[PDB]
């Protein structure tokens, strides 16, 4: 096992992924949402796909 | 029978035939306006109004 764990392979490699979302069900320890706007546009802009314009 | 309509979502015109109501509310006003001017002014003069004899040739 010596090789693996000392070499890696040309073209063999791992990419670096990034993403925002948002995370519910929260039992009332999430975002102030007075001093974070993104937080409030972002449901907004959910609900607006989904079929609910606020 | 009028197909699936959901419960939560909004009414909102999905078909032909659904109808939407328009609210006319326009308010254009565009402007411009320029305006450009040149002038210019002289005077000269030259009066020996009492000649020195040396110089009534001149």
């Amino acid at each position: 096992e010596r090789i693996r764990d000392l070499t890696s392979v040309q073209g063999v490699r791992e990419n670096s992924l990034i993403g925002y979302g948002l995370v519910v069900g929260l039992d009332g320890t999430g975002d102030q949402t007075t001093q974070t706007p993104f937080t409030t546009q972002t449901l907004n802009n959910m609900l607006s796909q989904l079929g609910i314009t606020v | 029978n009028y197909g699936y309509q959901p419960l939560f979502e909004d009414r909102r015109p999905r078909n032909i035939g659904d109808t939407l109501t328009i609210v006319l509310q326009e308010n254009v006003s565009a402007s411009k306006s320029s305006s450009a001017n040149a002038s210019r002014d002289g005077k000269t003069s030259f009066g020996f109004d009492t000649v020195p004899r040396y110089l009534q040739g001149l």
